[PDB]
């Protein structure tokens, strides 16, 4: 009568029974025209004699652990205008009597283990408003051609699913329909032209299946279009211009195909339009100077294309802008001022150009700027001071260009640059010792300048993990402060004028994998110090130095150690110190003056013979018979 | 739940 969840007919018969969020288990009066029994966590077969209640015109089992098919008797019940059976692990066929509910509006089958073929019988249901069927990972086969002939639909969803071949030119006949979502399933073949027909069309996504062909023309006469994702497909041909069009688009994303042909100038005229991603295509041309007047773009990935020419100044037009992606592809040209114009950049990524000139200094003044990635180009002059002002700057590659003069000290006012690389450059002088006021640096990469000058415990911010000075003209002394850097993970500092002895200090970087001192002027003794850093484990590489006397006996605690380069040094004694290491995987001895007998274990077999050939008196023995 | 719609996820250097 009165209880909580059940409602009653005006003549006091019972109507309506609604359990929701209860925490049940387990399994599960005709007047009843309402019945949801919902997030229950009801388990077993849907109970047969559900088909039994002539009056329901709503059943909700949703969110809850049911199994079984669905029987057929469900189909029975003529007056149902909801069927809600989605998240559950339904599994079979739906049956084809589906198509005896006549007045069916809601359907929601989704989330399910269901298989088998969309039914030709839905064709049959002309009042279907919404039918999502998606995240049933073995339906299969394709859309059946009668879908064309459920007029209501408006929201159509078939995603996650093994939905395969053509979209049916049938499709054209839903001139209701909203949204149509079938991505990440079987789908191939070319998008039907007859899609143009569906006047009502707002979200298209076709993202993540095999779909070819190009993308049809007739899509530019869709006026109510919004969002159209098309991404990793096959796609082929040229972009249409006719999309230019669409006046209400705010969202296009064809990344990942195999278009050709030119960025439209018609984009031009899309007012709306936040995201364009043509990631990972064929495209070919300059960036057309029309899509500055997109106003609200506030993201432009055009990356991985074949596109030529300059970035256009007219960039500064695009006031929302947060994201540029135009990295690898053929732009030349200076990168233009007016891009610090838009304010509210957080990345940019110009990288694997053909880029020339100085870098602006204006860029430096974006004051959200997180990531600035301009590596691989033919960029040249300095670095500007002005890259102070950058105050977010938090991953910095200016890798693999030309860029000349000393790193500027005021890169030390940037207190959340996380990871610098400028390797590959014309750098030359010291490096600065206010770069000790990053306080975030973790990756630092100088590698393949001219830097020179010596270098300081001091001028290193103690958050490193990761250096690579290595291939510059550093000298002097390997500084005891070294020390301080307890993070420090990798430290190369190969081919570079460094000398004197390895400081002891050394030992008290407990986080050290990777130690590559090679191609230095290192001298003296091996410090047994060296042997106590049990974290040493990817590679030790000491070789092309003057060191003199023996490996340290300490080095037999260096347990993790896979891969040790002493060759190329002064080296006396033998290698029993040595012969215990049982993840040693590479050894480079040669070149020394080692001497004595090496066991015939399969591990020193496997050293080459012209490595011995290098040394004092170094050779294979066999062990006596006792 | 299967996934949201999504776009395509943007790669940087
Ligand atoms: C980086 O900040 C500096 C220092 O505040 C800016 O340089 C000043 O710019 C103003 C005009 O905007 C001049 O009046 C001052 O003479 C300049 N001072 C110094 C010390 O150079 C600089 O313009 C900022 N850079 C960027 C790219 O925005
Ligand atoms: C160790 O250093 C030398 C000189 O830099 C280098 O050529 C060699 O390849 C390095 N050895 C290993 C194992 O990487
Ligand atoms: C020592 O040997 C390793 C493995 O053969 C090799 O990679 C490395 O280049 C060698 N070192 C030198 C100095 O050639």
């Amino acid at each position: 009568c009165n209880w909580t969840g059940v409602k009653c007919n005006r003549r006091g018969e019972v109507s309506e029974i609604q359990l929701k969020e209860k925490q049940l288990q387990g399994s599960l009066l005709k007047s009843l025209t309402s019945l949801t029994l919902s997030s229950l966590q009801l388990t077993g077969v849907i109970p047969k004699e559900i088909g039994d209640f002539t009056e329901l015109e709503l059943l909700d089992l949703s969110d809850n652990s049911l199994s079984g098919d669905i029987p057929v008797e469900i189909f029975r019940l003529k007056k149902l205008k909801t069927l809600s059976l989605n998240t559950n692990n339904l599994e079979g066929h739906i049956p084809m009597e589906i198509g005896n509910l006549s007045g069916l509006v809601e359907l929601m089958l989704f989330d399910n283990k269901l298989s088998g073929e969309i039914p030709r019988s839905i064709g049959e249901l002309k009042n279907l408003q919404v039918l999502r069927a998606g995240g049933n990972k073995n339906l299969r086969g394709e859309l059946p051609w009668e879908i064309g002939n459920c007029e209501n639909l408006v929201m159509l969803g078939l995603a996650e699913t093994s939905l395969s071949g053509k979209l049916p030119a049938s499709i054209g006949n839903l001139k209701r329909v909203q949204t149509i979502a079938i991505y990440t399933s079987l789908l191939s073949g070319p998008i039907p032209d007859e899609i143009g027909y569906c006047t009502e069309l707002q979200n298209l996504y076709l993202y993540q299946n095999s779909i070819s062909g190009s993308i049809p023309t007739t899509i530019g006469g869709l006026k109510k279009l919004q969002s159209l994702l098309l991404w990793q497909n096959n796609l082929v041909g040229k972009i249409p211009t006719e999309l230019g069009n669409c006046p209400e688009l705010w969202l296009i994303d064809f990344s990942e195909n195999l278009l050709t042909g030119t960025i439209p100038r018609s984009f031009g005229k899309l007012e709306n339009l936040q995201e364009l991603q043509l990631s990972v295509n064929q495209i070919s041309g300059t960036i057309p100077e029309e899509l500055t007047n997109c106003t609200k773009l506030t993201h432009l990935e055009i990356d991985n294309n074949l596109i030529t020419g300059e970035i256009p100044s007219l960039m500064s037009n695009l006031r929302s802008l947060t994201m540029f992606f135009a990295w690898q592809n053929k732009l030349t040209g200076n990168i233009p001022q007016s891009l610090s114009q838009c304010r509210e950049l957080q990345a940019i990524d110009l990288s694997y150009n053909s880029l020339s000139g100085s870098i602006p200094k204006e860029i430096f003044g974006l004051r959200n700027l997180t990531k600035l990635l301009l590596l691989s180009n033919d960029l040249s002059g300095f670095i500007p001071p002005d890259i102070g002002n950058c105050t977010n700057l938090y991953r910095l590659r200016l890798n693999g260009n030309r860029l000349a003069g000393s790193i500027p000290s005021e890169i030390g006012n940037l207190k959340n640059l996380n990871f610098v690389d400028i390797s590959e450059n014309r750098l030359v002088g010291s490096i600065p010792p206010a770069i000790s006021g990053c306080e975030s640096l973790e990756f630092l990469d100088l590698h393949t300048n001219s830097l020179s000058g010596s270098l300081l415990g001091t001028t290193l911010p103690k958050s490193l993990k990761f250096i690579d000075f290595s291939d510059n003209a550093l000298s002097s002394t390997l500084p005891p402060g070294i020390g301080l850097l307890t993070e420090l993970t990798k430290l190369n500092l190969a081919k570079n004028r460094l000398s004197g002895e390895i400081p002891r200090e050394i030992s008290t970087c407990r986080s050290l994998q990777l130690l590559n001192l090679g191609e230095n002027d290192f001298s003296g003794e091996i410090p047994d110090e060296l042997g106590q850093i049990p974290s040493l484990a990817i590679s030790l590489n000491l070789s092309c130095n003057r060191f003199v006397g023996e490996i340290p006996s300490r080095f037999s605690d260096l347990k993790n150690l896979g891969v040790l380069d002493v060759s190329h040094n002064q080296l006396t004694g033998n290698l029993n110190v040595l012969t215990d290491l049982q993840n040693l995987v590479s050894l480079n001895i040669s070149y020394n003056d080692f001497s004595g007998d090496l066991p015939n274990t399969p591990f020193f077999r496997r050293l080459p013979l012209s490595d011995l050939a290098s040394n004092r008196g170094l050779y294979i023995s066999n062990a006596i018979s006792t | 739940d299967y996934s949201n719609p999504g776009h395509h996820p943007p790669r940087h250097n």
